[PDB]
RNA sequence: GGACCGGAGUGGACGCAUCACUGGUGUUCGGGUUGUCAUGCCAAUGGCACUGCCCGGUAGCUAAAUGCGGAAGAGAUAAGUGCUGAAAGCAUCUAAGCACGAAACUUGCCCCGAGAUGAGUUCUCCCUGACCCUUUAAGGGUCCUGAAGGAACGUUGAAGACGACGACGUUGAUAGGCCGGGUGUGUAAGCGCAGCGAUGCGUUGAGCUAACCGGUACUAAUGAACCGUGAGGCUUAACCU
RNA sequence: CGAUGUCGGCUCAUCACAUCCUGGGGCUGAAGUAGGUCCCAAGGGUAUGGCUGUUCGCCAUUUAAAGUGGUACGCGAGCUG
RNA sequence: AAUUCCUUGUCGGGUAAGUUCCGACCUGCACGAAUGGCGUAAUGAUGGCCAGGCUGUCUCCACCCGAGACUCAGUGAAAU
RNA sequence: ACACAGGUGGUCAGGUAGAGAAUACCAAGGCGCUUGAGAGAACUCGGGUGAAGGAACUAGGCAAAAUGGUGCCGUAACUUC
């Protein structure tokens, strides 16, 4: 129909050779509570860099 | 000596007392300074190295900053090298600007092209479009034909394809000079040149002339 | 092949964009705080601030400019009785985009857009 | 535009209104005519007070255009519609002995200079 | 870097009239004709406001005798003996391209005299 | 009727680029307009009718607007045209010996080019701590202590499918707002006055402002660590050691 | 003979030269100016209308230029039918 | 000519030329009256020819706004 | 087979616009339809605007465009009147 010979494990595995980027930027930690976040994202406590953010 | 650096700073009119208005392009020269003259024992030619302009202290990295430190504090915009002709040169206190063209009638300009992406084929390679009324079933644009016959089974290197367009060199090689100002670094040239206002460029004397 | 733009295109047509932004700018002066998509909150920051620069006016030709183009039924006077005057000596910068993560389980850039000063 | 098989009026005296251009000429071919282009022309109504025959084939030169003229100045001068004047084979200069419209002082071209030398407004 | 916005102005004149569309201006200019310098005068109505700095063309349409006649001139050009503010035009549009479709008294512009 | 030369005059075919010549397009701008619904009503403002409809157009773009050449020199040949001369006393363009010369060949002109791993040349910048273990040109572990630089975090574009890449993230200018400039449109939107009223006159050469670009601290643009360390394999003659 | 689309065109290219047109040289039955003709030379280059579905072939306009050939007398997993 | 092959036979008309089109000619290869003739008003998803009108079909292309593609996250095929 | 761009007989008939149970906007009343958010590439499907000429396109004005309605005035060849 559309291909000659069932494609090999090497040929299909090639996509895995580009994987080296570290996950979640390795996070940031809050220096006043010890919880983790992304590098400019807000805490679960309604705080950012030791002050109150957003109405909850 | 050297290929002199400047920028396209706008368009103007110079007029005539016969009656014609004459539109022309305005270039501002940033000028070039010497950093070394090289000996005939290297490569088999006498050559010269030149730098340009000044840049703020919050830019340029140490590998380039230390090579600006061996001649001053102005810094930035990198380095150029050229071969010498008809004269022996010195480095101390030496610079060059628009007086380089004080007896030159035609010039040769090299700049950069505007970004256009993958750009396609209709404008890029003049692959002429086809009918949208009468016939031409889902073939409104067809990218030439990549094979000359159906027997070879090959696409050949002597053919053009769609691909990244812009951020590369562009030139005009017969460009006429109108006026220069040795106090204001003005270069006034006939007609228009590649790129919009603020485009960075280099200029040489015309050789095909 | 776009050559220049100054204001996001957005998905859905121009008759949705107009109707949605007048209503959402009304909602922002009616509540002081909104949570919505970041590029759409930047496009909201384009339209809410020229309305606060109008809300300091008193001329017969300005005080009721285009009422049905940005229309409310609760804060119609509070806009000029307090809200426009609250920034009328400031010269720009009336809001904060408040760039945060997540609207659902996947990280789309979110904006908790607010006024630079709030009533309570 | 002005090309082959095209209806083109004449500023030439008793030359009629139904007149047709059949070839644009001057050297290696260029498709279209403007002010100072020579053309091969034919007369379709000729008029009873006329001076050339219905169906005859002769030379003419274009002197009025909707496109206008800019080449010597860079700013355009524009006329209403399109027109020409009839031109001799070997005997030099146009056939018109009175030629209509104000024309232009740029029409001083040595092989056409009779037109600015009859009775122009310029 | 300094000459941005300068050499695109240095060939400009210091005082030239703001007539706007529908006004008349009475322009006088020289020609040389491969022989001798001669003065000539052109009259008509202005069709656009000429607001473009050094790159300001202005367009005048005669439409007083015969058919059409329309000329373009450069605002900052040296070859101009005289230009004036001769007759006012009480028009309510930015462009007068509609006069290509007017004849007789309907092709005249009014000054209002008030 | 009436050539070639290298050197000028002026056009055709072609292409690429400019937006400054003039024109066009232009649903972030202004004016005009038909009908009806909503905003209680009015003065009016909005929705719907493809962007309802027609008239101009900033910014952006663009051809019909506009410019320009594919040349000389240099090197060296082929076809050809020839010299001087031996084999062949002479003769002979050829053998020995030497020329000139083509829309061709190589440069010269423009671009890319050292993975040219044939990894070339030349210059700038940074890192100067020590142990532990094995059957070890393999590595592995930790302490002491971290550079030049790159990315990420971002604000964003004239850079772009996504990546990537220029700009900017404070002795301040990347994007926005706010201001000021500069274009566009064409005389606020109310209030008087003229009139039988559609409408006109006065305030008003007005109003409104966006993309072009000059300001401004007003809004936004983390601390830092991971990658990259602690001087980096071998040898010859002479010197240092 | 278990797919082995048909005429011409539209369409986009590439090789040959027993060279059409261009560069160089000659023979000449060549006075200028052009032809007639062939030795070299492949870097580049060669019709718009009218009739036919057309290619063929005839007529108008007529050549810087409407040469001859190969690639299914190229050219349907592009298009037209 | 839905009828005559080479045949665009033969004379003319219009054309810029015209196997197209029209007026005609008539030793019609293989016109001919109910397996109808010949023709006329009205008539036709009417063939061809000529002109006017308007037109992005074309000359010859250029711009603007919608929905996908492209990025992310949920859901996710077949001939062979 | 499907929360299927399909098919399925009549009745009742408020205001403005219009001749009209065509058709523009709404009342009374009902619906808000089962992937979503950004980006603003080639290449397509669904729309808008084009200056000069002009059918030169094509077998062919195909398609698209202008024109487009109403009442009066006015209206040729030929005719079975």
């Amino acid at each position: 129909a559309v291909q000659q010979n069932k494609p090999t494990r090497s040929k299909r595995g090639m996509r895995r050779s580009h994987d080296a980027l570290t996950a979640v930027t390795s996070l940031s930690v809050d220096k006043t509570s010890g919880e983790k976040h992304l590098r400019h994202h807000i805490t679960a406590d309604g705080y950012y860099r030791g002050r109150k953010v957003i109405a909850k | 000596m050297i290929g002199l650096v400047g920028k396209k700073v706008g368009m103007t009119r110079i007029f005539t007392e016969d009656g014609v208005s004459i539109p022309v392009t305005v270039i501002e020269v940033e000028a070039n300074r010497v950093t070394q003259v090289k000996d005939l024992a290297n490569d088999g030619y006498r050559a010269i190295q030149v730098t340009t302009g000044a840049k703020k202290a919050n830019r340029v990295t140490k590998p380039e900053a230390g090579h600006f430190a061996k001649a001053g504090v102005e810094a930035g915009r990198g380095l150029w090298e050229f071969r010498l002709a008809e004269g022996e040169e010195f480095t101390v206190g030496q610079s060059i600007s628009v007086e380089l063209f004080a007896d030159v009638k035609k010039v040769d300009v090299t700049g950069t092209s505007k970004g256009k992406g993958f750009a396609g084929t209709v404008k890029r390679w003049n692959f002429r479009t086809q009918d949208a009324t009468h016939g031409n079933s889902l073939s409104h644009r067809v990218p030439g034909s990549i094979g000359q016959n159906q027997t070879p089974g090959k696409v050949f290197k002597g053919k053009k394809m769609a691909g990244q367009m812009g951020n590369e060199r562009v030139t005009v090689q017969s460009l006429d000079v109108v006026r220069v100002d040795a106090e204001r670094n003005l270069l006034l040239v006939k007609g228009a040149v590649p790129g919009a206002t603020g485009s960075d460029l280099i200029v040489k004397p015309a050789v095909k002339a | 092949m776009r050559h220049r733009k100054s204001g996001r295109q957005l998905n859905r047509n121009s008759s949705h964009r107009q109707a949605m932004f007048r209503n959402m700018a009304g909602s922002l002066v009616r509540h002081e705080i909104i949570k919505t998509t970041l590029p759409k909150a930047k496009e909201l920051r384009r339209v809410v601030e020229p309305l606060i620069t109008l809300a300091k006016t008193d001329s017969v030709a300005n005080r009721r400019l285009a009422f049905a183009r940005t229309r409310d039924n609760e804060i119609v006077a509070k806009l000029f009785n307090e809200l426009g005057p609250r920034f009328a000596s400031r010269a720009g910068g009336y809001t904060r985009i408040l760039k945060c993560g997540f609207r659902a389980g996947d990280n789309a850039p979110m904006a908790y857009i607010e006024l630079v000063d709030r009533s309570e | 535009m002005i090309q082959e098989q095209t209806m083109l009026n004449v500023a030439d005296n008793s030359g009629a209104r139904r007149v047709m251009c059949i070839k644009v000429l001057g050297g290696s071919h260029r498709r279209y005519a403007g002010v100072g282009d020579i053309i091969k022309i034919t007369i379709k109504e000729a008029i009873p007070r006329g001076k050339v025959k219905k169906g005859d084939v002769l030379k003419a030169v274009v002197v009025r255009t909707k496109k206008g003229v800019r080449r010597p100045d860079g700013s355009v001068i524009r006329f209403d519609g399109n027109a020409c004047v009839l031109l001799n084979n070997n005997s030099e200069q146009p056939i018109g002995t009175r030629i209509f419209g104000p024309v232009t002082r740029e029409l001083r071209s040595e092989k056409f200079m009779k037109i600015i030398s009859l009775a122009p407004e310029v | 870097s300094n000459i941005i916005k300068q050499l695109e102005q240095e060939q400009m004149k210091q005082d030239v009239p703001s007539f706007r569309p529908g006004d008349t201006v009475e322009v006088k200019v020289w020609v040389v004709e491969g022989s001798k310098k001669r003065l000539q005068a052109f009259e008509g109505v202005v069709i656009a406001i000429r607001n473009r700095g050094l790159h300001s063309a202005f367009t005048v349409r005669k439409i007083s005798n015969g058919e059409g006649v329309e000329r373009v001139f450069q605002t900052h050009s040296p070859v101009v003996d005289s230009i004036s503010v001769k007759r006012r035009g009480a028009v309510r549009k930015a462009k007068l391209y509609y006069l290509r479709e007017r004849t007789g008294k309907a092709a005249r512009i009014k000054e209002r005299l008030n």
